[PDB]
This record gives C-alpha cells, structure tokens and sequence, in this order.
C-alpha cells in the first residue's frame, strides 16, 4: 500500500 | 557529505541554461497516477465538484543524468519542483485555478529521474443531479498538456485503477469506482495525436 | 539539437530590449478569438455572471522573426509569456479580476508570429432575468486594448461565430448563440479610431 | 523608429534614480477624476458596498520631461505603472483590500505629463436602509493622499460631475446623481491643509 | 464620451 | 474541431 | 532640493548593511496607538468579529539619523516601509491573516525616528453574545511581539483611551468604551518581561 | 555589537551555499508540538473543520554552529524563517492550503539548533456528527515530511499533550482531550520507517 | 481631531 | 505556563 503516502510513492519509483 | 550533494545540484543546474521543454527530435513521456484523497464538496446551483487529490507525475530528461560514484556515491535527491523543468499537466474542465495543498518538493535520480506528488484541490465542471440515489453520478475531468502535441509530450498511465486506499473514510461520499484511463485523439485537419488522461469517477451520498 | 534552441532562446530574449511597445508609426494587430467552455453561475442578486473561455490571441514582431537555417531547420518553439510582450486586452465590463485557468505559455514562429490561449475565468456585469424563458437572456461584453487606440494596435476576428465545440455539455445553461463582432468607435473630439471585440452570447437554463 | 522609443525609455529609467516623492519646497498637485460604471452589491448585514470605476489620476514630473527633436519627434509613450512613480491616493473609508481589473499602464508626454486609469472594484462604509425607495440611499466615500499633506500634494478635480456616462444600463441600482467634490481640512493644532475628493452618489435599486 | 473610455482619456490629456 | 482544443489551435494558426 | 533627498536616500539605504534587529544590550520601544473606525462583522455562528483600524507604531533607531545641514536642512522623509526594519507587532488571538487596507509608507525624520501608520482590517476571536442588549459586549484582542521579549522590544502607549473620533457614524455598532493598556507579565519559570497591549472594546448595535 | 550581529548574519547566510536537504547518511530529527488556540469552525455540509493553533518545530543543524566568543559572546539571533532552509511537515488531510496568522521568523543559537512557532489556521477532513451530543466528536489529522521517509527526517514530541492553556474560553466548541502522539508505519515492500506526529482532537459545543 | 487622519499623524509626532 | 506562547517558547528551548 506504498503508493498511497507521497513520502513512499517518491522513494521507490521501483514499484509506484 | 553535504559537499558532495552541494557540488552535484551546482553541476546540474547553475551553469547550465534551463532545460527548453520537449521538442519533436527529443520528445518525452509523462506517467500520471490519482491517489484520490476526498470528494469535499458538490454544489448543484453550478454543476461544480471539488476534489482533492495526489497527482503523482513523473516524467525523464537527460539533462539530470550523473554518475553516482563521481559525486561520492548519491543517486537520487530531493529539490525544490521550481530547480527543475515540470511538465504542464493541467484540468481542462477546472473552473477555479488548483491550489496545492502540498510542499512541491521533487527527487531526482542518477539515471535523470523526477518524481513529484503534489497534493491539489480542484474545482471542475460535473453535473452532480442524482448523487443522492443509490445508482450514483459520475463525473469527468481530463488532464493533459496544454501547448504541447502528442509529437511532443506523451502520457502513459502505470494503471488503469486511481488509488482509492486513502479516501476519508468518513467523508461526505461514497465512491463505487474510479479510473485513470488514457485517451487519444486525430482531428480529420491534422496528424497529430491529441493525448490526455480521463479521470472518471462514480459516487454517492454516504447512507 | 535541444542545444540549437537553447541557442535561439538565448539570441532573441537576453540580447535585445525589451520590445517596447506598438507606436503609430509601426502599429500592430492583435487577432482574438474565444471558444466558450461553460457559464458557471449567474447571480440575480449583483447582475453579474461567470465564464469560462479560452482568449486565443495572436500577433507578429519583427522583433521575433528568425531564419530556420541558422537555427537547424527549426520552425517554431514554446516559452512562457513571461519571456515575451503581451498585448493589452482587456474585458471593458469585468467586475472582479480574472482568474487564469490554465498555464500561460506561448507558441512563436520563424515568421515572427505569436499565438497566446489562456483559459480565464472571468466576471462581469450581466442581468440574468429572463434566463428561466424560453426566450433566454442576452449578455455582452467588449474586450480591447486598454491604453492604445486604433492607431498603434487594431483587433480582427478570424470569424464571427464563437467556437462552442468544447462547451460542457452538462452546464446549467444552454448556448443559443455566441457572436465574436469586432466594432469601430469614433468620435467628434477626434479623429482616431477606437477597436474593440463585443463578445454577445444568448443563453437560457436547461428544460 | 522603435530604437528611438527603446531609447528615449532607456535614458529616462535607466540612467537617472528613482524620484524620492514630493516635498514642501518641491510640491505637486495630482488631478482626480471618476468614471463610475456599477454598483456592484450591497449590504445590509454590514453596511459595506461594492464600487466599479475608473479611477483617472494625472500629474507632472519635471524629470520625465524630453525634447521629441532628439527622438525621432516622437511625442507620447506608454508604459508600465511600476517603472514610474505613481501616488498614495487612496479610499479613506475601505473595507477591504481594492482589486484591480485593469492592466495598470500609464501614458507619458514630453512636458512630464502622466495620466494613469486604473479600472478598480471597492468595498467601502456606506450603510443602505432605504436602497429599496425612491429616494434611495446616499454613499460617500473621501480619496486623499495616505501620508502627505496638502503642502506635498494637491489635488484638483476637472469637474465635480462623476461620469456616469457608461454606467452600466441594466445594473441593480439606478444612478440618480454622482459628484467628486475637492475638500480642504485644517485642524487647530497644525498648519496644514489637507486636501481629499469626496465622491458622494445617490442611487436605488431598479423598477 | 471620449472621457468614459480610457484608451481615449489618456490620448487627450487636452479633454478629459 | 481542431480549433477548440488550445493545444491543436497552436500548433495550426493556419486554420484557427 | 530633490537631489539632496535622493542622496540622503542612497547614503541611508543600500551603502548599508540591512539593520538586524533589537538584541538585548539595545533593546528598543515601539510604542503603539490605535484608532478605531468600524466594527464591520460580527458572526455569532464561529464567535469571530472583524474591524477596521490604525494601528500607529513608532521606534527609534540610531542607523536612521542624520544630520540636516548636510542634506539640504532635510529633516524628515518618507520612504515605503519595504526600505526600513519594522517591528512584529501581531495581533494575538486573530483568526484570518490581516488584510492591509493601505499604502504602507512611513516617516523617518533627521532624530532616527519611524512613525508608521498602516490601516488594517483584522478577524478576531469574540463572543458576541450580549450585542443585541442594552449593555452589550466587550471583546479584546492583545497585541505585542511574536519572538522578541520584552527585554528587547518594550511596548508603550501614549493614552489608554482607543481614539474613536472617525469612527464610523453609520456603522452597524457603536462603542460604549474603547482602551488601550500595556501589561506586563511575568511567569514562574522566567526572568522576562512580556508585554502586550490590549484594546478592549466595549459595543452594541444601533437601535 | 550589532555590527558583530551583522557580522554573525553575513558569515552564515552570505558565505555559504543553502544546506541541501537531510539526506540518508546525515539525517536529521524535528521535534514538534502543538498549541491549540480555537476549534473557529465546522460544517456538517462538507466534514471540514478549522483549527487555529501554533505548532512549535524545532531541529538542530551543524552549519548554522557559531562560537560565541569569535562574535562577541552572542549566543542566539532571530531570523526571517525565509533565510534559512525549514523542514516540510505538512497536514496530511488538509482541504485548502493553510493560512498563517503570525510572522515567520526563527531563533537559531550558537550550537545550531533552530525553533520556530508559527500560528497558523487549517481545515482539514473532519465529520462533525455528534458535536451537540455530550460524547464529542474526535477529528484527527497527522502532519509529517512530504517528502523525506524517516531514514531522513525523525519525528520526536516532547510531550504528548496538545497545549491548551491558551484556549480560546469563549470559543464556540471545547476540547475534551488532545494528544500528539507519534506513529511509525511499516509496509512490506519498504524497509523504510515512514513516520508521522498524529494530532487527535475531542470537542463538543458548550454545556 | 488631528491623531485620527494618518497623513496628520505622522506630519506630527509630537502630538499624536 | 510559558511554553504556550510562541515570545516565551522560542527564548528557552530548555523548557518548552
């Protein structure tokens, strides 16, 4: 559920 | 080591001039994702809906290229969204100009890469009449570019689901569904493709 | 060849001076032409009623004239309008100040020409009474420039009829029609001419 | 041609410093003048009423004086309201910030002459009980000079009818008389005159 | 008149 | 059309 | 005569280094005055009031003296107070940002000495309850600075009583009473003076 | 002595290039706290509340250290909070962008920590339903970086009580509890701690 | 009186 | 009760 938080859509643009 | 991020965003961005948007020989492609967040408020005497929302953009340029171990190692770091060039990714049907409700802070990467989430408030054109029944309404908003063709600037979506994990559980409306589909257009005058991104939601007063 | 048009940005816009203005004797025209997009609200309280429309407005500087040879074949280009002159058009009956909708960019050609499409939300002063009739109210507004006459900037529409094509179709008004006529005004003080754009649409709540 | 234009500007805003504002020994005297074109919306709640006019303000400075022999004969010129100094006229009894709807450029003529015209929307005191008769309600509303006295700065009005003629026909309120009536004020303990316009109208709503 | 529209005021300092 | 969509209008002054 | 004042200016402004604020071996007093012109709002739904005031502030700095025979006998200027360190009195229970409702430009006379008198419109927190009867309510906003203490900046009022005398005839409340009184505070933890200034009203509507 | 402030000033902000951000190997901990002031409004029609509070942050920076005895023995120095680089929490459930009521301006002391208190005023996503029971309502909204994860930015609070010893008596709704607690938050994909300080607010119309 | 009209005020701080 | 207003915060850090 990273992709939701703008903190965690940023570091990992891996997955999000 | 600050001294080696200080002396990489120096090399990066003092001296050299500004980065001069997307031309046709070197085009560019955006990927645009809806974290959507609330339906705040619909007002029926004007077909208006307000929504805030993440518009998470990303985008690539290789004016933003390093290798990491000639500046100690680092690959990505955050800058101010006004350092750098921002694609021009905005509501055609919005009757009031967005407001942020978010920082517009970036991070950039070694490889050149951009990431940037600002959180908006934004004010389009939707017909709300019958939000009150169990059927819903759904409204839509497109987003694209507003000067550059397809030639230039091209969207892609990295789903078709805008993200519904952090809608205000106890706001004012249900939503039943929501999407992020791209779209394409040829006008009979011209080659050119016309692309954007439709947010289409459908919603209902909480009972 | 993105250094080519960082090369012709910075020849036309750090090298001269500002351009400085039409004067009567190298006079300018401005070329308007609106597409209507919704009307928002009406207000019988105030008589004043809202807009959203597209200004498209274009012009031509020797100023920005350049050979596409000496700039690798290159045509045209985007910049900000910040970066450039803007002219002078206003709403002559606006009643409170407009809101930009959408990003002010401008597209220039070899040829010196300007083309400018700001998406405004705008004011002004209107009676509404008679928009639940059949019959529906009429609304008018002139747009012009604001310090020059006739004699240094004239206006031109490219068309009589107002572009509904991208008008919402779920408005709370109905468009019955939308006139772009550009007009003359003399007067017995003096000889020059005064040009404006009267913008005239007809328009009635939906049944 | 324009190189005498970009010329004369430059040898007038570049070279010489800013005009520090008028003194006793160097006093000035600034023009009013009152276009007014709606009464906009009242009050009762508050007793605050909105105001659209054209503000037209004139004066002379002797360092914006040129001879048109030694540019190209050229007489007049526009520009930019912030490239000159402009004076502190401002509504003594405003409830709100002014809104400007107009682009703020002034005129400049070789004597050192200025005319400026802000189109402008006021909130102000003016309690309304009675709009609804035929009488009608009086406002006014005093403009002075916010930090001179009538030794620095004084004002003169062309005429003390405000001109109503493009006061908009099918407003909420009737225009039944207009003045801008110039006013001098001394007080016991000082020297000074101090100079205001008081712009009185009496108006009623439509019938 | 020339005096309620200001693309004209300011051409005729003379008049308005 | 093409001329009510301001990204087609730009890029064609020739029709719009 | 007006380049002695244009030297006066650069001698004071850019040849120095911008004033860094009251320490505690130079304090400094500001010494405050308010004349109250209207209560424009009260809105019993939120308990928030809004009025419209000047509020006078006045300090002296030894970085702004000069000596009059080598300017012309200049003795004082005025000058916007964007040019000049002004003190950070806030209001301390307000409820918006304050609207500024004037040209902000102050006098600084030969002694080193600012008066600065700014118009503001200000929201604040009040319980209206007790307006509609015959002894009305008292509201009171305190007003001080936000970082510095006493020890460095020290308030002072030349009067205790709030000046009323253009306070609005036709308002939608009058003033029963109206002060202006310094405090002091001290708190068990600290050395410090605090100092604030509170105005305290007393109104009732006009029946 | 002010001339060694002056001094202090230009040696930390003119001398050195800004401080680029925390980054993964120098991070960097803020601690906050709230004090809430006013609950000023609610509305059942959108779930929105406004609260009007200061929130106190406060980190620590190597190269804003000074030794006092090389600027005579000063120890802290107020500064406009613009000239220095601040951290990025924001309210995570914001709906419009936050207003400050109060100067921006920091204190930095000689061993580089820096505190700031600005007040400001917010709405944010809270469904009011049950204020006039007696249980309350609870409104919650957590504020963190918006950008940096918690291997960048730690969050830390003192105390986990809300400061209410300066709330508003006469509001028109009473807090019954108000916490500050911090929270981390895990997810699989991510090694990274994502932290955030969560402010919860019990409140009911007056009793 | 005088202390009420800011353009007086400042042209006297003595009184005001 | 210092610590509740920002004057008096922002002078001791020690306590607020």
């Amino acid at each position: 559920g990273c992709c939701s938080h703008p903190a965690c859509a940023v570091d990992h643009p891996e997955i999000c | 080591s600050q001294a080696n991020l200080m002396r990489l965003k120096s090399d990066l961005f003092n001296r050299s001039p500004m980065y001069p948007g997307p031309t046709k020989d070197d085009p560019l492609t955006v990927t645009l994702g809806f974290t959507l967040q609330d339906i705040v408020k619909v007002d029926s005497s004007t077909n208006e809906v307000d929504l805030v929302y993440y518009e998470q953009q990303r985008w690539k340029l290789n004016s933003l290229m390093w290798d990491p171990n000639e500046y100690g190692n680092i690959t990505d770091f955050r800058t101010s969204a006004a350092d750098i060039w921002t694609p021009d990714i905005t509501a055609y049907s919005s009757t009031r100009p967005v407001q942020v409700l978010s920082p517009q802070i970036a991070v950039v990467t070694h490889d050149g890469s951009v990431m940037f989430i600002p959180a908006q408030r934004l004010s389009f054109m939707c017909d709300p009449t019958g939000v009150d029944s169990e059927e819903g309404v759904t409204c839509a908003v497109k987003f694209g570019s507003w000067v550059y063709s397809g030639f230039e600037i091209d969207l892609k979506t990295d789903t078709d689901q805008v993200d519904l994990s952090s809608y205000y559980a106890s706001s004012k409306y249900e939503i039943l569904s929501a999407t992020q589909t791209r779209q394409v257009q040829h006008y009979s005058c011209c080659p050119e493709p016309y692309i954007d991104v439709n947010l289409v939601v459908k919603f209902r007063e909480r009972r």
